RNA sequence: ACAAUCUUCUCACAUGAGGUGUUGAACGAAAAUUUAAAUUUAGUUUGAAAUCGAUUGGUGAAAAGUUUUACCACUUUGU
């Protein structure tokens, strides 16, 4: 039962793990909500909602 | 009156007009070219970890003076600068590409003993680019 | 207590409150016709772990009694590593 | 037990009152003194631990020594300035004939020999107020709603009413710090609705 | 003339700029045209203010003390998008750097560190008149004691022309913060200012001080001195009837 | 036996001598409580000293409210040993502070009834007051 | 119950009067002043930072000369 040996986590990693670039999903209004807003818009004008 | 930003290579081969200030924001990739290219005011940004260039200029017989600045008067817009980069998609992609290119240029400097990427602190460099933490660039 | 006070100012909006907002904007376009980025708390094991590795998380709060404990056993180390 | 935050929270509240009292008194010796009425209904809605002594006395003078106490007051300059001093603790408005009638007819308690006695019969009223020509509950109602010559004596005889908030809904019973959403300040004619929810 | 039926001005001020230039006595990279400001010290026979008044006096003067290149922050009532559009319409972007709604000032600037960062970011803090009393709080000892007091600029009706006029008047006028004191210091100009300009500033400031500061008038003035940060408080004029004036008032 | 002394720092505005007394009395009896305050203004310096009847009770309080998140301020309660606990750190303890209004008392002595002799003792050396400036000219 | 009332403008005739509200510590210049300590006060540093350094003039409100106020300040502590 030795003590915890933090041979790897004893130093802080300065950079994010992944290098993939940010998609534009995260800087523009969401498309899922816009898709549902158009669907709800169709429902309103047809009298369903 | 005006201000222009250009690379060393783009300025190389062009005639320099009557300019009040010439600023070397990034180290010169061709110091042997820069020592004779310098011949109103000449100013150069240097990190405290690149003081070996001072010795090189002394060995190359280059006269120079010390420019000092008050840390109080430096604009503390680091918080606002961080806000703009993370908020604008195109500003961020420009910031990441510039950070990657600056590092890769730094790794390729001829004066390895003076401009050493290992002696460079990446957390500080990303801060100048508007990053809380260094982006993930493979060298 | 102080942690959850801040966390309860960033609760994700309810399923009814989200539909209430969406139908409000749906009516506007149904008549005739730009907003701000939503702020809330981030949840979900895979989502949070991806945020920690991205170094985007500012404060991670791990439940103390996750039933298969190995789901969260690496999180204190991963959080300290990043 | 009392945690450290509750002690600071009281101090911030006391400093909040001290600033308010100074600003209301200093350079603000004025009152908008509602008009077209002479009778006002004052209900003490909220109370703070360790009140400043000036607030404590004014509540004592207005006979609001306990929470949810309600008192009729003759609308004048003297009561208006006192109400402005104690504004955050009292909700007041203009009672109507209907509000005055049911409040007395269903929650009126008299001062008979100095104990709280329900006004079940007119014999006690005649005995204790025969010198001012007050014989009946209806006579009491007329005096209160018209602010007659014996209005002060009638109010002295009347106990302050106890309009405790009513929790009938299951949501009312469960939510914490329930006080029917009793706001402070001059509520105007809305106090008739608040009484209606009570009597 | 209003002082004591005489005006011993001009020669004293023309001289003091001359002594100021007489005591002239790394390379630094951050320079500026900042010069030592000219201070006017005034002694009265009584305490001017019953209490500290945290609203500066718009002492109008034709020679600005605030340099025209000073950055400005405008503090307006909510909403702030209305006022940001007006500033852009009036073309004050190079002058009025930022417009802050009061609620966004109360919330987004909470720490004393945030208050000091905002303080050093701008050179003058123009504030709408209707939200001046709120600024004592939200801006504590970090503003009202470290020589950064908001200015009461009146833009109530919200039009571009009155923005430009009030902004122009703002830099034109100097500012004094009345406190309970027998003597007070008022900025008149800088060493770069000429003798005639500073004398015009002094006489205009004295006119406003006699009118709206000293309730009993010029007779309540005891002595007048003009000074810089390091110079001597050179006297200008002394009361010729102070013996009987204090005797009646005592 | 040994009366313990406890130092509390980073006091939130409002955690004043009264509030600490009814609070720490729940831990144990208090003997001398003093919040250090400024001279000219009387405003709090945001730290204070508590003397408990025992040093054991002071240890418990220190272990209890050290790094206490109170109104956004981490409370700093550390036990001061006896040897650097000094003689008069409790001068004025449990005695309400006096907010002397130096500004107004200056106003009153500026504007008070006064006679001709003291008026002469006022007007005094006006002429040579300029002359000390004249010699500097 | 770590929640509360620090004002998002007034009054008078484009004009005048008013708004009473500021964390602490440290560095620091030379001036006007008043009756040695006291009022204003340049210009700077700061995680809402802290390890003795408290000054002591006046005003009265309740319990019973006495003790209790923890911004009672000169409009001076309970209409």
């Amino acid at each position: 039962y030795p003590d915890y040996d933090d041979f790897f986590t004893n130093t802080v990693r300065e950079t994010p793990l992944s290098s993939a670039p940010e998609p534009k999903r995260r800087f523009a209004p969401s498309k899922h909500e816009q898709k549902r807003i158009l669907q709800l818009a169709y429902a309103i004008r047809k009298g369903r909602i | 009156k005006g201000i222009l930003l250009c690379t060393n290579v783009a300025a190389r081969g062009l005639d320099i007009p009557a300019v009040d200030w010439i600023v070397q924001y990034d180290p010169p990739d061709d110091p042997r070219d820069y020592i004779h290219r310098v011949g109103g005011k000449s100013l150069m940004f240097l990190a405290p970890s690149e003081l070996g260039f001072l010795r090189y200029l002394k060995t190359a017989k280059v006269s120079l003076n010390e420019f000092e600045f008050p840390a109080n008067k430096v604009a503390n817009v680091q918080s606002q600068l961080e806000k703009l980069v993370s908020k604008n998609y195109y500003l961020q992609q420009s910031a990441k590409d510039g950070y990657r290119s600056y590092l890769q240029a730094y790794a390729s400097y001829s004066l390895k003993s003076i401009f050493d990427i290992n002696k460079l602190d990446l957390a500080k460099v990303a801060k100048s680019f508007g990053f809380a933490h260094p982006p993930n660039v493979n060298i | 207590t102080q942690v959850f006070k801040l966390l309860n100012k960033y609760r994700p909006e309810t399923a009814a409150e989200k539909k209430q907002r969406l139908v409000a904007e749906a009516e506007a376009v149904a008549n005739g016709k730009v907003s701000k980025k939503p702020y809330n708390v981030k949840y979900g094991l895979n989502h949070v772990v991806a945020l920690i590795e991205a170094k985007k998380a500012k404060l991670v709060l791990i439940a103390s009694d996750v039933d298969p404990i190995e789901l969260v056993v690496f999180l204190p180390a991963l959080c300290k590593k990043m | 037990f009392k945690r450290a935050e509750t002690f600071i929270n009281n101090y911030r509240q006391r400093e909040r009152e001290r600033i308010r009292l100074n600003r209301s008194a200093k350079n603000k010796g004025d009152i908008f003194v509602p008009d077209e009425t002479k009778l006002l209904f004052v209900i003490r809605i909220a109370g703070v631990k360790n009140m400043p002594p000036k607030i404590r006395k004014v509540l004592r003078l207005l006979r609001l020594s306990r929470i949810n106490n309600a008192v009729f007051v003759r609308n004048n300059k003297a009561v208006a300035q006192m109400l402005r001093i104690v504004e955050p603790y009292v909700m007041y408005g203009i009672p109507n004939l209907h509000s005055v009638r049911e409040l007395i007819y269903k929650r009126g308690f008299g001062k008979i020999n100095g104990q709280r006695i329900a006004l079940s019969d007119n014999a006690l009223i005649e005995e204790a107020l025969g010198k001012y020509d007050v014989i009946s509950i209806e006579d009491i109602i007329h005096e209160i709603y018209n602010v007659g010559s014996h209005f002060k004596e009638v109010t002295k005889f009347l106990w302050p009413f106890t309009l405790t908030p009513v929790k009938h809904s299951l949501m009312e019973k469960k939510v914490k710090h329930f006080n029917e959403g009793r706001k402070a300040g001059y509520c105007g004619e809305e106090i008739n609705e608040l009484i209606k929810k009570q009597v | 003339e209003l002082l004591g039926s005489d005006a011993p001005l001009e020669k004293v001020c023309s001289a003091l700029l001359e002594y100021e230039s007489k005591r002239k006595s790394n390379l630094l990279e951050d320079e500026q045209d900042d010069i030592e400001p000219v201070w006017l010290q005034l002694a009265t026979l009584k305490f001017i203010g019953n209490n500290r008044k945290l609203i500066p006096y718009k002492i109008a003067i034709k020679n600005p003390v605030i340099p025209s290149s000073s950055e400005a922050c405008l503090i307006v009532k909510d909403p702030q998008r209305v006022y940001k559009d007006l500033v852009n319409e009036a073309g004050l972007s190079k002058v009025v750097t930022r417009v802050i709604g009061l609620s966004k000032l109360k919330a987004k600037w909470n720490s004393y560190e945030q208050k000091r960062q905002l303080r050093d970011q701008f050179d003058i803090f123009l504030a709408d008149d209707r939200v001046i009393p709120m600024l004592p709080r939200i801006l504590g000892k970090t503003f009202y004691q470290k020589s950064k007091v908001p200015v009461p600029v009146k833009i109530s009706k919200g039009t571009a022309e009155q923005l430009k006029r009030e902004v122009v008047s703002a830099y034109g006028a100097t500012y004094f913060n009345s406190a309970p004191c027998s003597s007070f210091m008022i900025k008149c100009g800088h060493v770069s200012n000429t003798s005639t300009e500073l004398a015009e500033n002094v006489e205009s400031i004295l006119q406003f001080v006699s009118k709206h500061i000293v309730p009993d008038g010029a007779k309540g003035i005891a002595s007048i001195h003009l000074k810089t940060s390091q110079s001597i408080a050179i006297p200008l004029w002394n009361n010729p009837n102070l013996k009987e004036l204090i005797a009646s008032s005592r | 036996k040994k009366k313990g002394v406890l130092y509390v720092g980073r006091l939130p505005h409002g955690f004043y001598e009264k509030q600490m007394r009814m609070y720490f009395s729940q831990f144990g009896p208090v003997l001398r409580l003093r919040m250090s305050r400024n001279r000219k203004t009387g405003s709090s310096k945001h730290y204070a000293f508590i003397e408990f009847e025992s040093l054991d009770v002071a240890n418990v309080v220190a272990e209890t409210m050290h790094n206490y998140l109170l109104y956004g301020k981490l409370l700093q309660c550390k036990v001061i040993p006896e040897d650097q606990v000094h003689e008069n750190m409790f001068k004025g303890a449990d005695v309400p502070f006096k907010r002397i209004p130096h500004a107004t008392i200056a106003r009153l002595q500026h504007e008070k009834p006064l006679s001709k002799e003291k008026a002469d003792k006022l007007i005094t050396r006006h002429n040579r007051k300029l002359k000390l400036k004249k010699r500097k000219l």
